[PDB]
């Protein structure tokens, strides 16, 4: 069979750069080789085939190079719409082999998160537990810390988080976690708080709420 | 009574992968039309070089246009229409690949660009022979008048230039009211 | 348009059987080769085998050769995989693809949505769903949904008319073996009080439907 390589498995470029990803091949394919865009939750996007080919409707933006084991797709000019890992497919020999994926992410200026809060429904805790959310939505970078905190004492190992992928347009990142408790354990303690940390925020910013009152 | 008729398809350089499946898919309406019928067909892509997609006795065996041609691949190359129409007189027009003697001779060529190479189609005589040249390098008299000897005459008749691609729908229908 | 929608995802012992369905639309589904493609959660891409429908004529990879089984309908205009003796590994989105014949091997021009197989000796968990209510200017709002197996559950709002500052989060694993997403929108603040939302959340493996008005 033939081992498709891409490079690198994963980069940040900002908009308007070139991005050169590069497959290689186990060995010679002629120019047979295809790319493929494939967005999150969505299907792979033919872009090219035969080594250079754009496929119809796909932006002259995208250009595949290359004969032989040696190829390269260059996105030059990057845009926030470009945010999706990309596949390098053989179709010189059967069974027909893919790369592995080149994440292509988007750099582009800090920004700070929104907090939000949410205290668990009445109707969730009829059922004998408590979720508590937090919500940090529209930042830049990806990186962020978030401290569940009930009178002060640090929750460690009872949060679950959740990160958005790349917004397609604006540029962001969302998150969202999730503190579970017992009714009991709910019901035993008042301040409810979420400390964020992120390179956006000046000094870490808190959003709590008291229990019976929210 | 029955014919022995030969697909001579453009398969160049010059198609779009989409004009080449539109050629394709025209020779397939035109067989499931002239099918329950005493036709028996085979198809021959021609570039550059030239190869028999199907023969009349893998018609006759397999009947469905579909699965005749589910192998072709687009050879991408030149445009040789001379050495085309005479590796369709002498290599094709044979018992050998399933050709019936008392059956007369059709030729249907499909292309979209001029002939790359030269010489004489007089192996070919006893064929009947149509010409389609399909749109935009046919968009000169000049160039459609050389499409006129590798026809049968009168050209008037056995020459048909089309404008577009989607063209060959238009064309079906036409043979379709026709007897 | 070239339509490719996929069926018969879900959740599967393993040892167990699945057949998954492919409907082709918009085109002449005996003129070109369908491919089954896989992709096993946050990993890549794998040929499974291509199959034409004129004579269903096949070729496989050989790595599933055994227990995938390619077929087709020409009167329904439909695709189908066939699984046998299935594994954890076989836990993946497959997709149905068209290809084309004429450069080399073969390539894919059109793909369906997909569709997840997942392989577990678990049962199927519907999910709750609790108000996320917004703050007693920009607010949020939304829907938790929570303790379901297996994925995906689906949620819009407000039955597709309302898409602007929607962040449906990817769902998380629990302790339990169970997963639980939540999905937020923002919202102007002083449209609260009289401006209705709606979560509708979708579970297809468990058939439930759940139509969840937030305050």
């Amino acid at each position: 069979d033939i081992q498709m390589t891409q490079s690198p498995s994963s980069l940040s470029a900002s908009v308007g750069d070139r991005v050169t990803i590069t497959c290689r091949a186990s060995k010679t394919i002629s120019k047979y080789l295809a790319w493929y865009q494939q967005k999150p939750g969505k299907a792979p996007k033919l872009l090219i085939y035969s080594g250079s080919t754009l496929q119809s409707g796909v932006p002259s933006r995208f250009s595949g190079s290359g004969s032989g084991t040696d190829f390269t797709l260059t996105i030059s000019s990057l845009q926030p719409e470009d945010f999706a890992t990309y596949y390098c497919q053989q179709h010189n020999e059967y069974p027909l082999t893919f790369g592995q994926g080149t994440k292509v992410e988007i750099k582009r200026t800090v920004a700070a998160p929104s907090v939000f809060i949410f205290p668990p429904s009445d109707e969730q805790l009829k059922s004998g537990t408590a979720s508590v959310v937090c919500l940090l939505n529209n930042f830049y970078p990806r990186e962020a810390k978030v401290q569940w905190k009930v009178d002060n004492a640090l929750q460690s190992g009872n949060s679950q988080e959740s990160v958005t992928e790349q917004d397609s347009k604006d540029s962001t990142y969302s998150l969202s976690s999730t503190l579970t408790l017992s009714k009991a354990d709910y019901e035993k303690h008042k301040v409810y708080a979420c400390e964020v940390t992120h390179q956006g925020l000046s000094s870490p910013v808190t959003k709590s709420f008291n229990r019976g009152e929210c | 009574g029955n014919v022995d008729l030969v697909f001579l398809f453009d398969g160049s350089m010059s198609l779009q992968p989409d004009e080449f499946q539109k050629i394709l898919d025209f020779m397939k309406d035109v067989m499931k039309k002239l099918s329950n019928t005493s036709y028996q067909f085979a198809a021959v892509q021609f570039s550059t070089s030239y190869k028999t997609e199907f023969d009349f006795s893998d018609y006759v065996k397999r009947k469905d246009p579909d699965a005749l041609l589910k192998h072709v691949k687009h050879m991408l190359l030149l445009t040789n229409t001379f050495g085309a129409i005479n590796y369709v007189a002498t290599e094709v027009f044979r018992e050998e690949l399933g050709a019936r003697p008392d059956a007369t001779k059709v030729l249907i060529i499909i292309t979209d660009g001029e002939a790359t190479d030269s010489g004489n189609i007089d192996a070919a005589k006893d064929i009947i022979r149509y010409i389609i040249g399909i749109g935009k390098h046919f968009q000169t008299k000049e160039s459609q008048e050389t499409l006129h000897k590798f026809a049968s005459k009168p050209a008037s008749e056995f020459v048909k230039i089309l404008d577009t691609f989607e063209k060959l729908k238009d064309l079906f229908t036409e043979l379709q009211k026709k007897i | 348009e070239v339509q490719l929608v996929e069926s018969g995802g879900g959740l599967v012992q393993p040892g167990g059987s699945l057949r998954l369905s492919c409907a082709a639309s918009g085109y002449s589904f005996t003129g070109h080769w369908m491919n089954w493609v896989r992709q096993a959660p946050g990993k890549g891409l794998e040929w499974v085998g291509m199959i034409h429908p004129s004579d269903s004529e096949t070729r496989y990879n050989q790595k599933f050769k055994d227990r995938f089984t390619i077929s087709v309908d020409k009167s329904k205009n439909t695709l189908y995989l066939q699984m046998n003796s299935l594994r954890a590994e076989d836990t993946a989105v497959y997709y149905c693809a068209r290809g084309i014949y004429f450069y080399g091997t073969t390539y894919f021009d059109y793909w369906g949505q997909g569709t997840l197989v997942t392989v577990s000796s678990a049962s199927t968990k519907g999910p709750s769903v609790f108000p996320l209510a917004p703050s007693s200017g920009t607010a949020a709002l939304g829907c938790l949904v929570k303790d379901y197996f297996p994925e995906p559950v689906t949620v819009s709002w407000n039955s597709g008319a309302l898409t602007s500052g929607v962040h449906t989060f990817p769902a998380v694993l629990q302790s339990s073996g169970l997963y639980s997403l939540s999905s937020v929108v923002t919202v102007p603040s002083s449209s609260l009080g009289t401006q209705t939302y709606i979560c509708n959340v979708n579970h297809k493996p468990s058939n439930t439907k759940v139509d969840k008005k937030v305050e």
